[PDB]
DNA sequence: TGCCGGATGCCATCGAGAATCCCGGTGCCGAGGCCGCTCAATTGGTCGTAGACAGCTCTAGCACCGCTTAAACGCACGTACGCGCTGTCCCCCGCGTTTTAACCGCCAAGGGGATTACTCCCTAGTCTCCAGGCACGTGTCAGATATATACATCCGATTCCAGTGCCGGTGT
DNA sequence: CACCGGCACTGGAATCGGATGTATATATCTGACACGTGCCTGGAGACTAGGGAGTAATCCCCTTGGCGGTTAAAACGCGGGGGACAGCGCGTACGTGCGTTTAAGCGGTGCTAGAGCTGTCTACGACCAATTGAGCGGCCTCGGCACCGGGATTCTCGATGGCATCCGGCA
């Protein structure tokens, strides 16, 4: 099967939701695709790296160690996931 | 054959020289490792870890709580200077964030 | 090298931008040594005759600030002199004020505050300059 | 015919979010976003449940963080509100683009 | 088919601070990933130093400058105390 | 007397300094402000001359680099002065500051 | 050794400032730029002295300034390593 | 005995790959090194190597000059985003800085 | 009176190849020799640590492989994997 | 594995800041379908013997732009009417910033124009209207 | 007393002066080739182990289906906040003169680095072996959940007036 | 047209006041954790054997003062213009609430793909001994670049002449 059109599933609530947790008041109308952007940007580097990751050993499902070791390799040390 | 000690009991610790020791052997570091690393090393863990524990329980006890939860522990880190530098690349799962608003945004 | 007791915690110090914004309203000016223009029933006639430039002028020579035209009427009212003395700092700056302005302004000022439109240029000026000093009811009747 | 005025429940909103813990993107449509974006670098893959849970948590917390960030760069503006030029310097200062 | 972990550990630190403390699951995932994470930064540093000048073995006079190194001021002062009076105990009461 | 507008050889100097490469702080400064810092970890210490053009180097680096980071921040605030607050903000952003 | 902070002069923090584009200067900036350079020199020195210290010397090499460097994050090039 | 034939000719390489492998089995990297890993790791060297002094050579061409001097490897470095890219926090001494002035500083 | 080691004769060869008559100076190749140490290590850390982390003991060219496409950006690790194929099948054949 | 040809090469994109637009001597009239408010005598006869406040009224309604004095009888005289027509975003636009001006001024204005000052507000605000699409010698 | 008047305050375009390139002449020190050697790389043979390959077993990731219900989606309105225009004054830029110490070219002395020699403690490598730590099972209590309640703000009625069209009315 | 009155509504600020959000106090309920038990394999104890580094000399670099002599940079005033900051007004674009749509989460049931484990060989890299030529330290030489100066081209910017809205008189 072949997935399409899955970034607008990141609704303008939630991107209302994750700005309000970080303090912001007032959010202008253009924030949204940027964010959307932002975001695809980041997951398409990090899976990268866990893809090559979990190419190198010869498996075909990508493990939680992948991702924080990925997660790690780019800077962003993550605690709770068994690493 | 006298009965076992443990060097942890010798050295008067809580974590495990003896596993340290095997960590630091196997774990391609350097071709030899002296006799008073993994006792030095298991001291600044064990003294690290009860630091954080400590800042973590008084949290916890001052939410009127009795057991902890990470969100006490990304308190506990975050309010804390040598801790926060410490750690400041570091992401903790189910942390949330530390309460804080600007003062231009409060209303008059 | 051995130290006793427990290390010093201290606190992380946050960034935050001041705002420098409220903190009351400076539009309103201090209460000067004279009656009020208001309680001066001709000077209040007078200011109730005028128009918004006039006012407009007159409020940029008392407070300084550009009055919004609804206060501009209340806020030139409730002058009660300046609170300062002939040969002060202010009083310099206000002359110079003063002598920056168009004869014609001078006169329109001097129609405000019940004064005579006639004489010279530094004339008018010194006569508004002592009446806005001491604001005295000038005894001629409406 | 009792109206709340606007920006208090913007501060209701943030004391309420600045104090729970939970996620705030719903499961599945991230989770589609992210097979979306795996079947481009190789095809017929699997994934386990805490690798998206981390995924999420990791993609939550630098969103939080580079949106706080943006708040600083708007306030030092003289606004409240939060337009594309902040993101943008902001990602620009902290190394993300040149 | 063994998986270790500082579960033990962690706990026995915690009761001897806090008597009648309890912990989480979840708090204890944390707990296992710090006491890693430093593990490398700290062997990580000691083993470049003995490469550094030519060595081959690694002494605790590595580890104090490792430590030294990577902790901040006040932190650095005491993890060094802990670690010079527990060598002292383990060579003494042989 | 010639008397140049305000600006010009602000611009003047921009060019100059863009495209030359010398260092720009006077070495015997820099050595006795080194050398005043390091007295108090240790005393009676040594330094080679490599060492103490390398930290002058990298000085200048920082430096100019950190201007670079406040010039985009006074631009941003519709400015052309720089200013303490906007060294003040880039510092915080780069995560140099808690 | 006292009050070496002002050997670094106005003009020289001038000049830095232009070669970073910088078009005008406040009048208060020079005070802070002092600080900041105070407390990035005392970060390096503080390693290098440390790394110069684990090696039982007294003289502090160059070496030990660029491989400091590098554990701040800020590698430096052309100065052996 | 048959004539000696250096490993860097056999691969047809300049960089040599007796060096790397020494390097590599003295680096206390692993215990054990493979026969194949020298030989890639020169060529990646030789390969990134050649790619720098190509755009060093333009530059220093471009600016009517025949010998290199670190500028040029400067602005060879800043004006290409992989290289940049790689080499984000890499300070090269005497390099100067890229020309570029705001838009809004420039006069009207 | 120990024997200093460098790579400043390769570079020279390389930079013959590509263009037979401009020189380069002393100070340049301080540069270039600690940019090829630097790549060394990082390219090498990488491919050391993939081999603690799937337990295995050799380092082979297909952990360098890896390594380099983790590095590298988008368009270099396309290239410079292909240039590492090709030496490798010219050495196995000889 | 092996790829042909040699590597394509990206040019940097550096962020740059907003430099806005500023304009220094603009000095625009769009010219109206309609006589310029100098040749009708008239209107230069009445628009000679008005005060400024009038004047920076009625430069106010025409340009949306306070006028400096000296400019203000030129820029005023040099009206040909409005470019638009009956019903546009513009016409509506000056209607209600007409509906806005006091009835003194609105008096004053038609004084200006040679337009009658008697009548209902929406008759003044009407007259001035259709006056300033095509201004015609009366 | 009201014009008269010019009369500063407001737009133009030099050519001067300064800054910035471009090319001929001279020197010098750093880059580019030779030479010897010795040590690091190459070549040939052994061997014991790490890694490739061939099954088995299950675990869990995937796939399909109701349902119920909370969140997402449009739509309207109005009010605040973004943005542009204007004025001011005070702060920083440009330039000339006087101090001031950085920079450069030698002398000298001694601390501290760098390099061998000996050796002697200190740590790797093996065999036992037994006890501390890890999987499995459990039951009860701390936290989650549900209402009922009292307390804390928050926003817009009131009003109130002080202000004000316009309406309507009149000898000029 | 003009001129006044009264018949009209009109919005700043101080004062109660309901509406709604929120913290607090019991009452149930459940599943997650702290504990107990059996077992098993990895740390401890006792040795041997070989070398890594600590100490001691020995020698020579190079760091630190110390001293003059220029001369360019730094410090100090002094105007003076332009940019930061405040104030004001206008317009439209988001925040808030309501009614209608939809798919997320939950619980449940099957299916089979591959992750992990074990067993078997076997080719490959560590190891050792004997050669030998590649690169490094040392030395010598010459031309590419740094000045240095004479012209040669260009870039601002404060002088010319101009253009009508003040100020204090005077017949």
């Amino acid at each position: 099967k072949v997935l399409r059109d899955n970034i607008q599933g990141i609704t303008k609530p939630a991107i209302r939701r994750l700005a309000r947790r970080g303090g912001v008041k007032r959010i202008s109308g253009l924030i949204y695709e940027e964010t959307r952007g932002v975001l695809k940007v980041f997951l398409e580097n990090v899976i990268r790296d866990a893809v090559t990751y979990t190419e190198h050993a010869k498996r075909k499902t990508v493990t939680a160690m992948d991702v924080v070791y990925a997660l790690k390799r780019q800077g962003r040390t993550l605690y709770g996931f068994g690493g | 054959r006298a009965k076992a000690k443990t060097r942890s009991s010798r050295a008067g610790l809580q974590f495990p020289v003896g596993r340290v020791h095997r960590l630091l052997r196997k774990g391609n570091y350097s071709e030899r490792v002296g006799a008073g690393a993994p006792v030095y090393l298991a001291a600044v863990l064990e003294y690290l870890t009860a630091e954080i524990l400590e800042l973590a329980g008084n949290a916890a006890r001052d939410n009127k709580k009795t057991r902890i939860i990470p969100r006490h522990l990304q308190l506990a880190i975050r309010n804390d200077e040598e801790l926060n530098k410490l750690l400041g690349r570091v992401t903790i799962a189910q942390g949330g964030v530390l309460p804080n608003i600007q003062a231009v945004l409060l209303p008059k | 090298l051995i130290v006793e007791g427990k290390r010093e915690k201290k606190k992380v110090e946050r960034l935050t931008m001041q705002v420098s914004s409220l903190q009351r309203e400076p539009f309103t000016i201090a209460q000067g040594k004279g009656q009020k223009l208001c309680e001066i029933e001709r000077i209040h006639f007078f200011l109730s005759k005028k128009k918004t430039d006039e006012l407009r002028n007159l409020h940029k020579l008392l407070y300084n600030r550009p009055g919004t035209v609804s206060s501009l009427k209340k806020n030139v009212g409730q002058f009660s002199g300046f609170p300062f003395e002939k040969g002060s700092v202010q009083y310099k700056k206000k002359e110079e004020m003063l002598k920056k302005f168009r004869n014609a302004m001078l006169k329109s000022i001097c129609e405000v505050l019940d004064l005579e439109r006639s004489g010279v240029n530094s004339e008018l000026v010194k006569r508004i300059l002592n009446f806005l000093m001491h604001p005295k009811p000038s005894g001629k009747p409406l | 015919p009792h109206r709340y005025r606007p920006g208090t429940v913007a501060l209701r909103e943030i004391r309420r979010y600045q104090k729970s813990t939970e996620l705030l993107i719903r499961k599945l449509p991230f989770q589609r976003l992210v097979r979306e974006i795996a079947q481009d670098f190789k095809t017929d893959l699997r994934f386990q449940s805490a690798a998206i849970g981390a995924l999420q948590e990791a993609s939550e917390a630098y969103l939080v963080g580079l949106f706080e960030d943006t708040n600083l760069c708007a306030i030092h503006a003289k606004r409240v509100t939060i337009m594309p030029k902040d993101i943008q310097l902001a990602r620009r200062i902290r190394g993300e683009r040149a | 088919s063994r998986k270790e972990s500082y579960s033990i550990y962690v706990y026995k630190v915690l009761k001897q601070v806090h008597p009648d403390t309890g912990i989480s699951s979840k708090a204890m995932g944390i707990m296992n990933s710090f006491v890693n994470d430093i593990f490398e930064r700290i062997a990580g540093e000691a083993s470049r130093l003995a490469h550094y000048n030519k060595r081959s073995t690694i002494t605790s006079r590595e580890i104090q400058t490792a430590v030294r190194l990577l902790l901040p001021g006040e932190l650095a002062k005491h993890a060094v105390s802990e670690g010079t009076k527990a060598v002292t105990k383990y060579t003494s009461a042989k």
